[PDB]
């Protein structure tokens, strides 16, 4: 049923080609070619591991017939109080080795391995705050031994863990900062929703004027509250048959916030 | 009434007596209990912002009903009436508290 | 009314 | 006998359907749909449990011949200070595993593993507050590594918890209220317990305005204190030979609370 | 030897009917039918241990031959800042069980297990404010998940405590005061306890306005004042020699209050 | 009549 088909795509999720998105790949370049270590820090929702997620994508693992693959990018999420094996695991296993079950030095061995001979250049560590103050250890260890920018991504929450070791907060000065988008940005962002996103069967002109101002009041420029409010009030006018976002449908939707 | 630039706006008794309330900052604590002047009060949102100082106003003919304020993007907003637990019935002068 | 409580979870397991 | 038979039944449970249960399944239902995850706050007694209940009620599990059974609502009532490891016990004991002693690490492997393939589309935790803080971010990772709309459901105490971390706070935004019973809602509510869960041999006239007046009075408008008043009253009634609630035992038992 | 075994009996126990039992055991056996969890309240020295005991006592354990005994009523006094264990020791142990060593998980599901199979319908705290405050949502839970009435006892202590948490405090509104005594009830209390406690060979006409005046004024009509003063008065006047309470060492014991 | 309290701790026994 197309009701149904069109529920199915409009509750998944897709990458836009925001600025905000292309600002950091082109840093991000430029951080791998000096292998220089750094962080990723914003507000929460502000897209950050959309970004660095499609930045992995970006420079996926290069295949050569028979060997390990050549990874560029490694891209890890610890789990909540990430130790160093859990690390070694997450590293290990993007790599698509096994770990098998040994020390801490033996998996510490392993990884280092791994991480030569696939050629990693960089290890984005989203989440990096979930990491034990045991780990970071490591972390550093690995961006100084071996030739890897590590990318710390979170929010103030990672800068407060940082500040508790000059070690590693002398290391991961350089930052990038995500923010809120505003003014023309938060306008383009919403036209462009409308186009590559919703793409429902009638226009919805959601960057008029009575439309930008609630949806500037519920986001507050997030991209994550953007992308959510419009999805569901997309759902929502489908649902009542109707082929447009409504004003009112989206009001319904804003007041939840 | 010659002298007047223009003549005033008629002002909202409720917003006059809202700014004579004198007021007192206190932190909501844990159950959403805030103290003042040895009574306890609480109100529908309160719990909510446990753990943070709010401005609440009060008016000393009339205890039982404190009016709360938040401060957020730095700026004022009214959250409830916290009432004084038991107390919401007849009123309570400050002087005998 | 819309059931008994109990036999809800009788009838869900 | 009668009298044991009524006071059996009557100290019993019931629900009722009233129209704070049905708006809380029909903005649930969208939330399921939109795969969206959400809160649900209200006082306490206000019925937020006993409408979750009636959700997944609703939403029984899907048998399927040899396969794991398909549920698409998973309810779990955490105990105080919930870790992690309690949390995927609770999860996976619900989809009618069994855990196996392990890690942190196998009961989270295990608990996304029978996620996937029972189908699971909704996660509601009952008194979220409760979590510990570390167990939000595996509840966060459920509710962005599957396609799984998350309810927390709490009072105001939960809102304390959630702005205590904002990665929570902004996953979570969207809400519904639970509100006390006034007007003409809360008449037609007592109407409706006299009706169809006191049950007794006479007519209690309870919505009758000077008995109404007891009710409105030491319920304050909660459903939670309106059920307790009105069995026990019974209970006493049909003790004492009473036929009916009448308003010394109603007034009597109002004067406790 | 006379002196010994009439003092040995004075400096114990005994309890005695007072319509203030009476009327509190009337309303835990309704609240018992109901299965409702409610508070017992009153000033220190009011006499709620000893008519919550009394009460315990009239509802005994009961054996079956190679069963667990079926006990309507657990009565617990928790010690100071009574943790969740600490209360599941206490429930478990009172039904004839041992603890094994476990986690406060394994403490929970055997104290939830023994609680059904004994049958209990009614749980006593008596100083339910030494519950920490993290333990009043296991006993919200046993009130919660089966149906036991949970009776919290204290004094405005407890409601210092409940009010501190609107889920507490929402399910334990239900009250009793206990009183202090006063007037006729007064002396007819004082007049139980020369013939029903002390019982010294020779009357000792407490009841006079001479004596009733001063047990007044030195009890307040709180009734464990009143037992203590008599049971030391006579005391002190067997050891002196004295068949009976004179006034002067009534005096002489008022004087130390 | 009086309730001892060594009476009925014995005969709760
Ligand atoms: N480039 C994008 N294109 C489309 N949607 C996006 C994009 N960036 C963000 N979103 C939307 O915003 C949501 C949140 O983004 P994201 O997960 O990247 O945030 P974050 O900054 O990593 O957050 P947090 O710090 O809270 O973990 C996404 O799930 C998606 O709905
Ligand atoms: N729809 C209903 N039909 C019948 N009885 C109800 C209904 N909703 C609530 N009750 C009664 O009110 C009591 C309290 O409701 P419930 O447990 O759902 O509250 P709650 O909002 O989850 O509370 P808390 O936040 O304190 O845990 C119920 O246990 C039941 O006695
Ligand atoms: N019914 C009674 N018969 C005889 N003596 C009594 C009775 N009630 C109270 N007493 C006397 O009063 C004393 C105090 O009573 P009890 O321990 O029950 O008080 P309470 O209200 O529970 O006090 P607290 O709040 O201080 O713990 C008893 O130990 C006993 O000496
Ligand atoms: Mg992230
Ligand atoms: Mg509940
Ligand atoms: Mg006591």
């Amino acid at each position: 049923e197309w009701l149904q088909a069109e529920i199915a795509r409009l509750k998944g999720k897709s990458i836009v080609p925001l600025q905000q998105v292309k600002t950091l790949h082109d840093w991000l370049d430029g951080k791998r070619k000096a292998r220089k270590s750094c962080r990723v820090v914003g507000e929460s929702r502000t897209g950050k591991t959309v970004a660095c997620d499609a930045y992995r994508y970006r420079h996926k693992p290069q295949q050569e017939a028979g060997r390990p693959p050549t990874v560029p990018v490694v891209y890890i999420r610890p789990h909540q109080k990430c130790g160093p094996k859990d690390l070694f695991k997450k590293i290990t296993e993007y790599l698509k080795y096994r770990v098998t079950k040994g020390t801490v030095s033996d998996f510490r061995d392993r990884t280092i391995e791994v991480l030569k001979g696939c050629g990693v250049e960089m290890l984005i560590i989203d989440e990096a705050d979930r990491l034990k103050p045991e780990t970071f250890a490591d972390v550093r260890d690995i961006a100084e031994d071996l030739g890897i920018a590590v990318v710390l991504v979170g929010t103030d929450r990672l800068d407060a863990v940082i500040k508790r070791d000059e070690q590693v907060l002398e290391r991961f000065r350089a930052h990038l900062r995500f923010g809120k988008l505003s003014g023309e940005d938060f306008k383009n962002t919403v036209e462009m929703w409308e186009q590559m996103v919703l793409k429902l069967p009638v226009s919805s002109n959601l960057k008029s004027k009575e439309m930008l101002r609630i949806l500037t009041s519920a986001t507050e420029g997030y991209i994550g509250r953007l992308d959510e409010i419009l999805r569901e009030a997309a759902i929502r006018s489908l649902s009542r048959g109707l082929k447009k976002i409504d004003k009112a449908v989206l009001q319904e939707v804003a007041k939840e916030y | 009434e010659a002298g007047l630039p223009t003549v005033p706006v008629p002002i909202p008794e409720r917003d006059l007596d809202i700014c004579l309330m004198k007021q007192s900052r206190r932190t909501v604590q844990r159950g959403g209990c805030l103290q003042f002047q040895n009574l306890m009060y609480r109100g529908e949102y309160l719990a909510g912002y446990a753990g943070e100082t709010v401005n609440l106003r009060f008016d000393p003919r009339d205890i039982t009903t404190i009016l709360v304020y938040r401060q957020e993007n730095n700026q004022e907003v009214f959250l409830t009436r916290a009432h004084a637990q038991g107390l919401e019935t007849e009123q309570l002068a400050l002087d005998e508290a | 009314e819309v059931w008994d409580y109990e036999q809800l979870r009788e009838e869900y397991g």
